[PDB]
């Protein structure tokens, strides 16, 4: 398996499962799962009361020092009850090192602000306002920061369509530009790709 | 069944958020269609601010209606400061849009739609 | 404290933007998608499936194209269970409909079954 | 009916509203709004054009793509009116000055020119024709311009004997010559009576005509909803305006007290509510700024 | 007018259809023989409560709930229907 | 190998032409129906056909990697002729 | 003539001959002013002054539940019992059986393809009726 196969790293395997047994010790009222990918990415997926608790931790304890917050996201999975999964990303720049804290909410619990522990939060936790509704308690100005300013509805979820409800085009009556309902003069092709065959048996989920 | 609130309790204090932003909206209307130089009054800008009260008012639940009026305060602010511009004060006067057919049988003559 | 008892049913149809027009007269389907018959894999056949209702799509005056003015035209939306999907339905105030999970029923095969002495189960040709 | 000419969609910008319309004088104040109100639902309007084509271009984003078809014509080449028309399945005509040129008369732009773009639509097989005259057009007019649109819609109709004729009084808007022209003169104030009507009004107006199968052959009179005095409307353009190129022929026109036709039908007969000059006159002349409404009668 | 015609809707296994099936069971076919020009259409379904409409002229439907009742009350119910015709 | 409509609308190598009392004919007035006026379903009936000594030929276009996928064409049939499914180049065993 | 919808452009309910109610959903929409057929039938009962109770699909298919409640249950064979009285009142009226042979009106695969107007309005349908009568 030497030329084209992504050469596994076992050290830092070994080395963020290690540290990975040591957040879940240290902080066990906030964190509910601890995971190392195969390509040696360590993930924390906390309780969202912890959001505070735990990122204070690695931004502040001696053997983390997660200085860095490299990007924060939300990810829409309908399915889950707690639909929305905020991600944070952080950087040990001490370390050398990256750590991945996962937690949950849905439309109406709202997360706490992480902009005390970070102020690199303060638009990006706006932009999950701005585009899936994730409210952000505590936050210092929170409000749209990617959508326009009359927009209904938050984008980047998967129930949102890909197209608005609304398009703009300018009117010579009114002398302005207007929002009407959406029409499109070739609809999206939607495409079923997926084949009707496994491809990855290590990934098979049991059945019911 | 015990969910985190948001701002509000239960629907008392968000009746009272609800009635604070009314108040907010109904004071800024004048001097919105004054600096946006607006074509309509003022009555009917708070008549169409009455409507998108009152769209909303068979919400029964606190945090749905605790985040109706951060949304809507997120409005107001997009409104006192001048950040929309005319034409986004104005998308909430469907103006150019023709009306809909509402009974069955001109639903029925132009198309397929219920 | 810090929680507070809400007793009420879910709906955030008034949070999530969409017009009225595109909330109660569109039909949510649930569903898990049946196998194309061109094929004899599964892999689609494992999870629930939301559509809508078609609506019309007419002929482009200029080139033919398919316009169409359904944004929900496109919108698929996958489940694991069939509660999740019944459960985001409800959420939404889409009026849904829901057909049930066909399995393909266990067989009974036999390959010596082939070469009966008396039941009319034989193969003529191999 | 055919095939490509059934209305499909909802009535938006990418729908068919199956209307093909060839609208003579599209570049003007009412063809304006006319072809913006047409690209909005879908129609296929064929825009003849007699200036240059930079002087059309306002017109392009009011349809979808390929649903503004410019072509130029002439009005003294009946060739290009036939190759304007043989496709529409509605003409509207609204061709007009306010003054008579050194190469077009009154009787030139209202008398021949309508009469050869219904008669070629008439022989074309166009469905539905509209053709807009004036209120007070009259034999016996004192005007040279109400002489000749009478003569013109006595001509209309007896070449196209299903035309719907229209009469609006004054119009107002944006880029009228009746507000407009009073807010510019800084003549006076007589027993003139008049009935300003909207230009959304008229623009209603003229589709609603397209839509009714029973507008074929009438004649519509389109008036504004209050009748005011001259002297007083004047007043109130110059108080709304913030206030303390002309022909003694528009001057005419203008001392034309506006005729009241009871028997003919209005905008209420095919379904538009005629907006009052109180709730438009302040979209129209807030250009004019660097007031308690007229008395009507 | 006059009545147009009878519809009787019951389950095959809730108890409340009982005496309606006990109505079937004995009653039906000299029922039937009596009124050999009316429609009266047993409908049994899964798990619907008993149910007797009757329609009658211009479309007119009156709804009479059976649920639960003996076969006797089933009988009245039903002879009220055929002797009112509203 | 173009023809014309009676309307005098040239029909495409599709067969594609506006009726009589189709408005969108409007579009070409005081303009061109552009048409491609080399019909392929007349250029490749004017190629002959191949002769080969074989019973299975191969075709890749012409080209080698230039042409189409390399196919097999089978040629036992001698009422017809043996049609690449890419090229439409056809071929005939000649014994 | 009124033009309606084929099965392939409504929803609509069909029963098979085991008794399970079943639904179409619609595939495309019907051609040109083409229209959905209870929504005609709906539309020309406003104009006649007798407008029918009900105005989407699924209010029709709850007066399809009243008048028989077995149409709205889905992919469900309802079992239907009495075959006893059924069978005595079927004792009643003394119909004599004709001498003519039992002929079914298909007797040959060439009789297959073309039943309805939309099989005869095939073109695939009849290129295979030509394909086996020759
Ligand atoms: N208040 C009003 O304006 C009223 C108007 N009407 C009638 O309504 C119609 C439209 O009015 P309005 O918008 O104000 O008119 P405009 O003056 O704004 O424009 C008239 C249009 O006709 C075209 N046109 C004029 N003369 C000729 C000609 N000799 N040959 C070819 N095209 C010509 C112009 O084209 P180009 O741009 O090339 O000059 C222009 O597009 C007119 O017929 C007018 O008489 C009736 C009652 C009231
Ligand atoms: C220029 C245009 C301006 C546009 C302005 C847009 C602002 C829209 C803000 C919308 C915010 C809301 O809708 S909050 C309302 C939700 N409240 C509820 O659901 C609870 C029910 N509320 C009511 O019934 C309200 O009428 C009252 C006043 C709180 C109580 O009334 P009832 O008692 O009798
Ligand atoms: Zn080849």
């Amino acid at each position: 398996t030497r030329p084209t196969v992504r050469p596994r790293n076992d050290v830092a395997h070994k080395q963020l499962s290690a540290f990975g047994e040591y957040v879940a010790e240290i902080l066990p009222k906030y964190v509910q799962q601890v995971q190392v990918s195969c390509f040696s990415e360590l993930e924390i997926c906390i309780h969202p009361d912890g959001v505070i608790p735990v990122l204070t931790f690695l931004r502040d304890h001696s053997n983390a020092q997660f200085k860095s917050l490299a990007d924060l996201t939300a990810v829409d999975i309908p399915t889950r009850q707690n639909r929305f999964e905020i991600v944070y990303n952080l950087l040990s720049l001490r370390f050398n090192s990256r750590i991945r804290v996962k937690t949950y909410t849905d439309e109406l619990t709202p997360v706490e602000s992480s902009v005390s522990v970070y102020k690199a939060a303060n638009w990006y936790e706006r932009e999950i306002w701005d585009m899936f509704g994730v409210f952000f308690a505590n936050h210092p100005d929170l409000r749209r920061i990617l959508t326009d300013y009359g927009f209904e509805g938050h984008p980047f979820r998967k129930d949102f369509p890909l197209s608005g409800y609304v398009e703009l085009r300018y009117d010579d009556e009114v002398k302005r530009v207007v929002a009407e309902p959406v029409e499109l003069a070739q609809e999206f092709r939607k495409f079923d790709l997926n084949s009707p065959w496994e491809a990855f048996p290590a990934y098979r989920q049991p059945p019911e | 069944t015990s969910v985190k609130p948001i701002f509000s309790r239960d629907m008392n204090e968000a009746k009272r958020r609800v009635r604070e932003l009314y108040r907010a909206w109904y004071r800024e209307v004048p001097n919105t269609v004054h600096l946006f130089q607006l074509d309509i009054s003022v009555k009917q800008g708070r008549d169409k601010v009455r409507e998108m009260f009152k769209k909303n008012a068979h919400v029964t639940d606190p945090r749905v209606v605790d985040l109706l009026v951060i949304k809507g305060k997120m409005e107001l602010e997009e409104t006192i400061n001048v950040w929309k511009q005319r034409t986004h004060v104005m998308r909430f006067f469907h103006e150019t849009e023709a009306p809909r057919p509402k009974d069955f049988l001109s639903k029925f003559y132009v198309g397929h739609d219920p | 404290t810090q929680l507070i008892t809400v007793d009420e049913k879910l709906d955030i149809t008034t949070l999530t933007g969409v017009p009225e027009e595109h909330i109660k007269t569109r039909k949510a389907r649930i569903f898990v998608p049946a196998r194309n018959n061109m094929q004899s894999g599964v892999n689609n056949t494992k999870k629930w499936k939301m559509e809508f209702d078609t609506r019309e799509r007419w002929e482009n005056p200029l080139m033919g194209w398919a316009s169409t003015a359904d944004p929900l035209s496109n919108l698929v939306l996958t489940f694991s269970t069939k509660e999740d999907a019944i459960a985001f339905a409800e959420k939404n105030g889409w009026s849904y409909d829901v057909e049930e999970r066909k399995v393909p029923k266990p067989k009974s095969k036999s390959y010596g079954a082939n070469f009966s002495w008396n039941k009319r189960t034989r193969v003529s040709t191999k | 009916l055919h095939h490509a000419v059934i209305p499909h969609g909802k009535g938006g910008r990418s729908s068919v509203s199956g209307i093909v319309a060839t609208v003579f004088g599209a570049t003007g104040f009412l063809g304006r709004y006319l072809v913006n109100h047409l690209g909005r639902m879908g129609s296929q309007v064929i825009v003849p054009y007699r200036c240059e084509p930079y002087d059309t271009m306002h017109l392009r984003p009011m349809g979808d793509l390929g649903q503004i078809i410019f072509m130029d014509w002439n009005g003294r080449d009946k060739d290009s009116i036939r190759r304007a028309v043989e496709h529409s399945n509605v003409v509207i005509n609204l061709v007009g000055r306010e003054w008579e040129t050194k190469n077009f008369d009154f009787e030139d732009v209202f008398v021949k020119i309508p009469q050869a773009i219904a008669q070629v639509s008439k022989e074309a097989g166009v469905e539905k024709f509209i053709h807009i005259s004036h209120l007070n057009a009259d034999i016996k007019s004192s005007s040279k311009y109400l002489r000749n649109k009478a003569v013109g819609e006595k001509e209309v109709r007896e070449t196209f004997p299903e035309a719907t004729i229209i009469k609006p009084a004054d119009i107002f808007g944006r880029e009228d010559r009746f507000l407009n022209y009073f807010a510019n003169i800084r003549s006076l104030g007589k027993k003139t009576v008049k009935q300003p009507v909207y230009i959304v009004d008229v623009t209603k107006g003229i589709i609603n005509a397209i839509k009714d199968p029973d507008a074929r052959g009438k004649t519509f009179a389109f008036v504004g909803p209050n009748r005011y005095l001259l002297f007083d409307l004047v007043q109130y353009v110059f108080a709304v305006a913030h206030r303390p190129w002309t022909t003694r022929d528009k001057v005419e026109r203008i001392h034309t007290t506006d005729r009241t036709l009871p028997h003919l039908p209005g905008l209420e007969d095919l379904g538009v509510q005629a907006t009052p000059l109180e709730l438009k006159a302040i979209e129209v002349l807030r250009r004019h700024r660097t007031v308690q409404p007229a008395k009507t009668v | 007018l006059g009545l147009r015609e009878i519809r009787i809707h019951l389950c095959q296994r809730s108890p409340g259809s009982q005496g309606v099936r006990d109505f079937i069971e004995k009653r039906y076919v000299e029922l039937k023989k009596a009124n050999p020009d009316l429609p009266i259409l047993i409908r049994e379904c899964s798990d619907v409560q008993p149910k007797l409409w009757a329609r009658y002229a211009f479309g007119q439907e009156k709804n009479v709930s059976l649920n639960n009742f003996s076969a006797d009350q089933v009988t009245r119910a039903l002879e009220n229907v055929l002797s009112s015709k509203a | 190998g173009v023809r014309t409509s009676p309307t005098g609308e040239k029909v495409t190598h599709t067969g594609q032409v506006y009726d009589d009392e189709d408005y969108r004919r409007v579009r070409f007035v005081g303009r061109q129906k552009e048409v491609n006026e080399n019909f392929a379903i007349d250029l490749i009936a004017e190629q002959p056909v191949s002769q080969v000594g074989s019973r299975v030929i191969s075709c890749d276009g012409g080209g080698g990697a230039l042409g189409h996928p390399r196919v097999y064409i089978n040629l036992d049939k001698e009422t017809k002729t043996g049609t690449c499914g890419y090229c439409g180049l056809q071929f005939r065993q000649q014994h | 003539i009124l033009p309606g919808a084929a099965y392939t452009e409504k929803s609509a309910t069909y029963v098979n001959t085991e008794g399970r109610a079943q639904q179409t959903k619609v595939a495309v929409m019907p051609p040109g002013l083409a229209r959905e057929d209870w929504k005609i039938i709906r539309a020309l009962s406003e104009i006649a002054g007798m407008t029918l109770p009900y105005d989407t699909l699924d209010q029709v298919r709850n007066r399809l539940e009243e008048v028989s409640p077995n149409l709205v249950r889905y992919d469900d064979v309802e079992g239907a019992n009495y075959f006893q009285q059924a069978s005595e009142l079927s004792k009643l009226v003394n119909q004599q059986l004709l001498a003519d042979p039992l002929v079914p009106p298909q007797l040959t695969i060439k009789d297959f393809y073309m039943t309805d107007s939309i099989s005869r309005a095939s073109q695939t349908m009849a290129k295979c009726v030509k394909a086996v009568t020759e």
